[PDB]
DNA sequence: ATCAATATCCACCTGCAGATTCTACCAAAAGTGTATTTGGAAACTGCTCCATCAAAAGGCATGTTCAGCTGGTTCAGCTGAACATGCCTTTTGATGGAGCAGTTTCCAAATACACTTTTGGTAGAATCTGCAGGTGGATATTGAT
DNA sequence: ATCAATATCCACCTGCAGATTCTACCAAAAGTGTATTTGGAAACTGCTCCATCAAAAGGCATGTTCAGCTGAACCAGCTGAACATGCCTTTTGAGAGCAGTTTCCAAATACACTTTTGGTAGAATCTGCAGGTGGATATTGAT
């Protein structure tokens, strides 16, 4: 009986799309692919964000370097609005500890 | 008998799927001479994504060529695709 | 009616155009598919085996590059007053993109 | 695999394989019949209308007659026509 | 065909900004030795790949019909390369002096690492319903007339 | 234009193949505590950068001029769409290889200290090449 275990994200899209739109399902083909489209999206940032630390001299990768790299990658007012969501949530994350 | 269907190969590739392809791409009419040039082109496609495949496929030692390979092999040609894992 | 009937050139296309991009079936048929990607990776490597997931996501990239191809190459065609695409829009298509060939 | 009852024969039935290095250029699927103490072939039986593959080929402890079994079929081999009587 | 006009390649040839040589140092490569971490060779388990043969469903190689597209021709405009001319935005070439690139000091702010303690995210076994599929009929759409 | 043909849109019904939901657990999240770092305040220097001037010079603006180009009309012909069809190629269903884990170790490789040590900053010379000088061709167009 080897039982493995094979992690994903599934379970937090299928949470945030009944937030979103409570009378509404999605198949498994669908949730796959968000899955693989977060894979991507993070592998790109944490690329980007990589390469911003070594070409200044620095050994720490901070919230400004996540911030440079959605500037950098995304256009406009998705820009602003994902940079809006992440100050809200590091300043509630840092004074209700 | 020599049937060796349409070449035992490609031209089994037929014609009106050739044009259910154009159809999607908007296409209304269409001359004899694209399909030979289409499947010289397909095949192109196919040969370097494979290639890169097959190599993934030999670094693990192993003897099935998996789905995961073909994605990162997908990836690198600049040709990303979505809904076979990763 | 004595004749039969008999759709103008120019319709059935279309009525295959609206069929084709309402529904997300694959038009090409597996075996044959199947059958070039065995004979093609022979040449490289010997006895190997496919998983058919693999094949199937294949012939999925394979279609939506042609299928791109074919948007770039009525748009070359369009540019020379043409309705008919030959091959000559193909090779200008993939001089511009890039590619080697 | 089988013997010949009465002589230093074997009779076996083909499978084609498009990766077996194959001397002949020709492949085809038929029951041959090898030597022995030898190693090399000496005959091969083939008939249309009978293009399956012979999973099973057994002679007879005689030395006159064959039997094959293919997939959903029973197959007898025996010597042909032979002059007449008044 | 020929011959005048402009633009281009090629032998002589010289002083110097960029190329190379040369000192003198010390911030990177190896040695020695050690402490720590691994990829790959034996067992084992459970999906699922090799690609035959009947029976049957539905797609294609062929041939047949003709309308509407290609791609050639002829041609009325038209518009954009060549060019002279003036003159006027830039080129070299200096000079100043403010301030950012970058360096050094050092320690207050931010994190690995190592341990313990919750906990919820994930297989697997029981329940659900939207949609595949079917059935059937009104209206929209092509086209002959 | 009107009417026939005929595909497409759209109402109504059933069940089952995938969606969803319950349940017992183990890999993973999180709170302490310490040590171990590391990047921003403070204090300075010195190279390189920003606002001005002056003497040309070579490039831009503007204005003529005409050879050669870009659509618009039209059309012989070719060539590729629309259908009958039959016929033949493609779908469906009745054991062993190999991907995926696990042990566990002989081999590989990070890391503390020193010892060299070739690489680099910077002073001090070379010389091929940006110019020039001039002559001989090689395109080009007129005629």
């Amino acid at each position: 009986r080897k039982r493995s275990r094979k992690e994903s994200y599934s379970i937090y899209v299928y949470k945030v799309l009944k937030q979103v739109h409570p009378d509404t399902g999605i198949s498994s083909k669908a949730m796959g692919i968000m899955n693989s489209f977060v894979n991507d999206i993070f592998e790109r940032i944490a690329g980007e964000a990589s390469r911003l630390a070594h070409y200044n001299k620095r050994s720490t990768i901070t919230s400004r370097e996540i911030q440079t790299a959605v500037r950098l990658l995304l256009p406009g007012e998705l820009a602003k609005h994902a940079v809006s969501e992440g100050t809200k949530a590091v300043t509630k994350y840092t004074s209700a500890k | 008998r020599h049937r060796k269907v349409l070449r035992d190969n490609i031209q089994g590739i037929t014609k009106p799927a050739i044009r259910r392809l154009a159809r999607r791409g908007g296409v209304k009419r269409i001359s004899g001479l694209i399909y030979e040039e289409t499947r010289g082109v397909l095949k192109v496609f196919l040969e370097n994504v494979i290639r890169d495949a097959v190599t993934y496929t030999e670094h693990a030692k192993r003897k099935t060529v998996t789905a995961m390979d073909v994605v990162y092999a997908l990836k690198r040609q600049g040709r990303t695709l979505y809904g076979f894992g990763g | 009616v004595k004749k039969p009937h008999r759709y103008r050139p120019g319709t059935v296309a279309l009525r295959e155009i609206r069929r084709y991009q309402k529904s997300t079936e694959l038009l090409i048929r597996k075996l044959p598919f199947q059958r070039l990607v065995r004979e093609i990776a022979q040449d490289f490597k010997t006895d190997l085996r496919f998983q058919s997931s693999a094949v199937m996501a294949l012939q999925e990239a394979c279609e939506a590059y042609l299928v791109g191809l074919f948007e770039d190459t009525n748009l070359c065609a369009i540019h020379a007053k043409r309705v008919t695409i030959m091959p000559k829009d193909i090779q200008l298509a993939r001089r511009i993109r890039g590619e080697r060939a | 695999a089988a013997w010949h009852p009465r002589y230093n024969l074997i009779v076996v039935g083909r499978y084609p394989d498009p990766n077996f290095k194959s001397c002949t250029p020709y492949e085809l699927r038929t029951i041959d019949v090898f030597d022995g103490n030898s190693g090399k072939m000496m005959c091969q039986l083939y008939d249309p209308e009978s293009s399956g593959i012979s999973s099973l080929n057994e002679f007879n402890p005689m030395g006159d007659t064959l039997a094959s079994a293919m997939g959903y079929h029973i197959l007898i081999w025996s010597q042909e026509e032979a002059r007449t009587r008044k």
